[PDB]
């Protein structure tokens, strides 16, 4: 009922470079074996034990954050429905420990081997221990995304992440057919351990701000194949030309015609003349010529008959006597050097090479699976094959162009900006202050002063409360986009001035004030004070920045213009503590609907003598703002009465004028779920949350005229995406009974068990539909036997007074995709200081860290 | 059109003003302000020369302000700014000239 | 009807005798709720004797069949631990009690 506090320890999660995912076709082997071994463990310290769970993760919106988590403490692995972990005793899937009955119920003892078996094709996940198969299997879990071998080690523990390498051997024998993280896994970058979603990475000078990294998304490993006698003659001539070209290059390299096949003698038997050309050779030569012609004509622009005069031009080069083969041919090509042009030709070459590799993977990976190195398109393999294919296609198009031719080629953002600002107590009303910022790369950066009351989910510049200056092309951003000055370079720092005496803002890059088009000290036209000013920094995806607020003389780098030359002072001259900064969190959390909102309006419309008062929605008929659907729920929670014959009650069964079969029951023991409202706006009605029932059960009512809606409970925590969120489950836990029979199952952890909205209607929706999901049935008094409504078992006081009352506390809360959060001023002081050695990337932490925080009883948040 | 911004001398003066901090102490800043207000209060160069050594208490302690320690630290501990003991003949005329030129610039800012 | 989940690491083959004194290092944990007590927070082990009551009878019978250094999850049934009345202001009535006792006495 009231607010309570407790200490807790931060949780951390490391992530390797191995990427595993599933797609609709050839993506990976699907059988990977990994092992994790622990050297040193620390017993119960401070308040709780050493939290450490191991398992797999996902990249579809899963992003742990230290400090603020789900439920109690930090969001460890397995707390949510997007990741899976195991501490060695009980499975953690949805912040609920799952008891198991397995031989060897022991904690993570020192010098122990821990492994888990993951199957990508068969939906089953099974763990393992040193000397026993771990009981417990998975079934029908999430597949889309990328699987990572994540760990959930806390402060004060040492673990070794031993996959493979110089000393990467497995103590226990791997199952057959499972890849032990080898066979050319990511042959472009070294294997390193990095935290997930870094934003406070340390540096030689100071902390470095890191934006949202751009990953490989999901289901992208599969390839993407694409689909006249004169033309045939030209194709045949080009095929013969490239044939003699590779023949002459192969002869010059030291390969001649062999008797049948001289592999040890370095002889290639394909070097034969066209007169005695083999029939299969001519067959695949014409096939590849036709394929190249089809790919060339697949574009919207044809080759075109411009002059066709150089087709008859024939030339020859030197023919040394050693270049002749046993066939008797004389491969003398023509010489051309006047075909250089724009690199659009090179782009076409690269695109053609990519298409050829895609179709080769389509017709090659589909069989064998033996000695092909698994295989990915021209985005992750080595650059040698890419360069070879590029030079082959560029010489091919050069040969084509040398014959008188002229060819010319024709969802949730997630990774968005991250607003960085200070606390609302460090406002400035009068006085000059000095601000600095260091850049590393050039991207989507916005640095400048702004109002303290910065609106979230608002682009920096398209508002009256931001005065940042965009880092892409050297243009300002304040209620529009106007050019300001020179663009950025790689490295250096960025200067930002402020003045309160006459309201002038000065921007400098490197010892020089940024000049404007007018040619004077251009400002933002005497910004009115209003409330105050506050330094606000921005960061785009895949960008690294260094915010140097300035705590010492050695911190400042240039300070050429003002700062110290004039009556300016650094922002942190005498702040003995590091300045607290508030970042922008990407986790979609909830907030009450603001009043006087021009788009949405909710009014407590009163009812009648027979209809209790309800809540309606008001929207503009014109589509002034149509972004996506609305995410709505109630205010308080609805617990399930544990134990008292029947441990679990409230049978989940919706009923809309008939008997439906939701088949989504037994969600758990307590399950403090809410009542979600998932719909859109079509006829300015959306939904009407109404409570009206007068019999021995309780149900909610919603009235709509013509729209689509989903009356399915959203659970304790909601983390949706977009596109309507139709048929998006998380997992089903299959409990093992140590046999092959099956006693009980665990069909729970359903955050959103929503089916299609067309189950009730057939063709159209002419009348109103009143969905009445009956989920409230505790007991009924036999003294009156009706003839209990809602707000009776949901509250804590009106338990034995069943009456249709609408308390002034149930307000719908619209889902804010962005929420403000404060990151701690002290992170882990080690953070893998060894950075991974050759013994298996050993990581250890020594300094503990304690943090105490609230816990709202209604919303499981810290 | 032509205005003050069209003139080059004022722009060059404004550009070169934040350059001479190597001999601009906070005590020197107070002396410059005193010289400027003396010039404003009906005084000439003769009065400035006569009163060039009249004021002595302007060199206040570094602990008198929460930000005065920073100015003293930057004025003392820098290789490019070393001033421990200098004669008054060279640390007063430059300060009063800077005060006079900034007073003239302020007066001519809004003619 | 009390379930005990012994954790095998922690060794120890010295069962507690009757009449002697042993220390505990437990932390309180309410069912489907929060933490209310913790001996680690006070940084002081709790000393009590065996066979002279002065504690919960359910807690005593749950901790009777235990060895040195072997923690477990002693779930105390509410009908005999605190009854229908309960502690007025700390423990709600008819609620189970869950503790993880740790033994570190040198005897």
């Amino acid at each position: 009922l009231l607010l309570q506090t407790n200490l807790i320890n931060y949780v951390t999660s490391i992530r390797p470079n191995i990427f595993v995912g599933r797609a609709e076709g050839s993506t990976q082997y699907g059988k990977w074996y990994f092992e994790v071994m622990v050297d040193e463990v620390v017993p119960f310290l401070t308040a709780q034990a050493t939290h450490l769970r191991v398992g797999w993760a996902l990249t579809e919106g899963y992003s742990p954050y230290p400090g603020g988590g789900e439920g109690w403490g930090g969001n460890g692995v397995g707390d949510d429905l997007y990741s899976y972990g195991f501490d060695g005793l009980h499975l953690w899937t949805g912040h609920v420990a799952r008891p198991v009955t397995s031989p060897g119920q022991h904690l993570l003892a020192p010098e122990d081997v821990v492994s888990c078996c993951l199957d990508l094709s068969v939906p089953s996940i099974s763990f393992r221990i040193n000397g026993c198969p771990v009981q417990g299997v998975f079934e029908a879990f999430n597949l889309d995304g990328l699987f990572f071998p994540v760990v959930s080690f806390s402060a004060g523990v040492k673990v070794r992440f031993l996959l493979g390498g110089r000393h990467g051997e497995f103590k226990f024998l791997p199952p057959p057919g499972y890849a032990p993280c080898h066979e050319a896994v990511l042959p472009r970058e070294r294997l390193r351990l990095e935290p997930i979603k870094e934003y406070r990475r340390e540096g030689p000078r100071g902390p470095h701000l890191v934006g949202p990294s751009r990953c490989l998304s999901h289901t992208d490993f599969v390839p993407c194949p694409v689909d006249p006698p004169h033309l045939e003659r030209i194709r045949e001539k080009l095929a013969e030309n490239i044939h003699e070209l590779w023949a002459l290059t192969r002869i010059e390299q030291g390969w001649t015609y062999g008797p049948v096949r001289d592999d040890n003698k370095r002889l290639h038997p394909c070097l034969v003349n066209f007169h005695s050309l083999p029939e299969p050779e001519r067959n695949y030569n014409l096939q590849m010529s036709g394929e190249t012609l089809k790919t060339l004509l697949a574009l919207g622009c044809h080759v075109g008959m411009a002059d066709e005069k150089a087709e008859d031009n024939l030339k020859k080069t030197k023919l040394p006597k050693t270049y002749m083969m046993s066939n008797g041919y004389k491969p003398a090509p023509l010489d051309l050097s006047h075909v250089r042009l724009t690199p659009a030709q090179t782009t076409l070459v690269d695109r053609l090479a990519e298409n050829g590799h895609n179709v080769w993977a389509r017709d090659r990976v589909a069989q064998g699976w033996s000695y092909s190195a698994r295989l990915v398109p021209y985005r992750l393999l080595d650059e040698a094959t890419k360069r070879s294919n590029r030079d082959s296609l560029c010489q091919a198009v050069r040969t084509l162009l040398g014959y008188g031719y002229n060819i010319e080629p024709p969802q949730s953002r997630w990774d968005r900006v991250r607003i960085f600002r200070a606390e609302k107590s460090y406002t400035v009303q009068s006085g000059r202050w000095y601000f600095e910022f260091e850049a590393v790369t050039t991207g989507e950066m916005r640095v400048g002063w702004a109002r303290p009351e910065l609106r979230p989910d608002v682009e920096l510049g398209a508002d009256e409360l931001a005065y940042v200056f965009n880092g892409h092309r050297g243009q300002r951003w304040h209620l529009g986009s106007e050019p300001f000055g020179r663009p950025w370079q790689s490295g250096d720092v960025v200067g930002c001035m402020i003045d309160l005496t006459e309201n002038t803002i000065i921007f400098t890059l490197n010892g020089e004030v940024l000049m404007s088009d007018s040619g004077s000290e251009t400002a933002f036209r005497e910004i009115e004070i209003g409330d105050g000013f506050l330094p606000v920094c921005s960061l785009g995806p895949g960008q690294v920045g260094h915010l140097n607020l300035g705590q010492d003389v050695s911190s400042l780098r240039f300070f050429a213009i003002c700062g110290l030359q004039e009556g300016f002072e650094p922002f942190a001259i005498n702040m003995q503590r590091p300045v607290t900064t508030w970042f922008s969190k990407s986790l979609p959390q909830f907030e009450p609907v603001p009043p006087e909102h021009p788009h949405y309006e909710v009014a407590r419309m009163d009812g009648t003598v027979d209809t209790p008062p309800c809540l309606r929605l008001a929207h503009r008929t014109w589509g002034s703002q149509n972004s996506l659907v609305e995410m709505l729920f109630l205010r308080l929670s609805l617990p399930v009465q544990f134990h008292q014959l029947n441990t679990t009650t409230y049978y989940y069964s919706v009923r809309v004028f008939a008997g439906q079969e939701p088949s989504c029951v037994w969600v758990g023991w307590v399950t403090p779920d809410y009542h979600q409202h998932d719909m859109n706006f079509d006829l300015s009605k959306v939904r009407a949350v109404t409570v009206t029932m007068g019999d021995e059960q309780g149900n909610v009512h919603s009235s709509l005229k013509c729209s689509n809606c989903y009356m399915v409970w959203g659970g304790d925590f909601v983390s949706p995406g977009q596109q309507g969120r139709i048929s998006h489950t998380d997992l089903v836990i299959g409990c093992l009974v140590d046999l092959a029979t099956g006693l009980m199952t665990f069909t729970a952890n359903g955050k959103e068990s929503n089916t299609f909205f067309q189950v009730e209607p057939n063709t159209k929706l002419f009348p109103a539909v009143f969905v009445l999901p009956t989920h409230q049935n505790v007991i009924q008094f036999e003294l009156g036997k009706q003839k209990m409504p809602l707000s009776a078992a949901m509250f804590l006081s009106e338990r034995k007074n069943p009456a249709p009352q609408c308390p002034p506390r149930l307000e719908v809360q619209m889902l804010m995709p962005v929420s403000w959060s404060r990151m701690p001023n002290h992170f882990l002081q080690v953070e893998t200081r060894r950075a991974g050695e050759r013994l298996g990337w050993a990581v250890q932490c020594q300094d503990p860290l304690t943090m105490m925080a609230l816990h709202i009883p209604e919303e499981n948040r810290c | 059109r032509y205005s003050v911004q069209t003139s080059l001398i004022v722009a060059t003066l404004k550009k070169m003003l934040p350059i001479g901090l190597n001999m601009c102490a906070p005590t020197d800043q107070d002396l410059i302000m005193l010289a400027k207000t003396r010039y404003a209060l009906k005084d000439t160069d003769e009065e400035v020369r006569e009163f060039l050594q009249n004021n002595l208490h302007l060199q206040g302690k570094v602990e008198g302000s929460p930000s005065l320690r920073w100015q003293m630290a930057l004025y003392r501990g820098l290789p490019g700014r070393e001033e421990d003991a200098d004669d008054p003949e060279k640390i007063v005329r430059r300060v009063q000239e800077v005060s006079a030129v900034l007073y003239h610039l302020e007066q001519t800012e809004h003619p | 009807g009390v379930e005990i989940e012994t954790i095998s690491p922690g060794d120890g083959r010295t069962f507690p005798k009757k009449g002697q004194t042993c220390v505990v290092h437990y932390t309180g944990m309410l069912q489907n709720g929060k933490k209310f007590d913790s001996s680690r927070d006070r940084n002081k082990p709790f000393k009590f004797r065996i066979g002279k009551q002065e504690v919960i009878k359910g807690f005593e019978e749950g901790a009777a069949q235990m060895s040195l250094g072997q923690r477990a999850k002693l779930t105390c049934t509410p009908d005999v631990a605190y009854g229908a009345t309960g502690h007025p202001g700390v423990i709600p009535p008819n609620a189970t009690l869950i503790f993880d006792v740790e033994l570190l006495n040198l005897e």
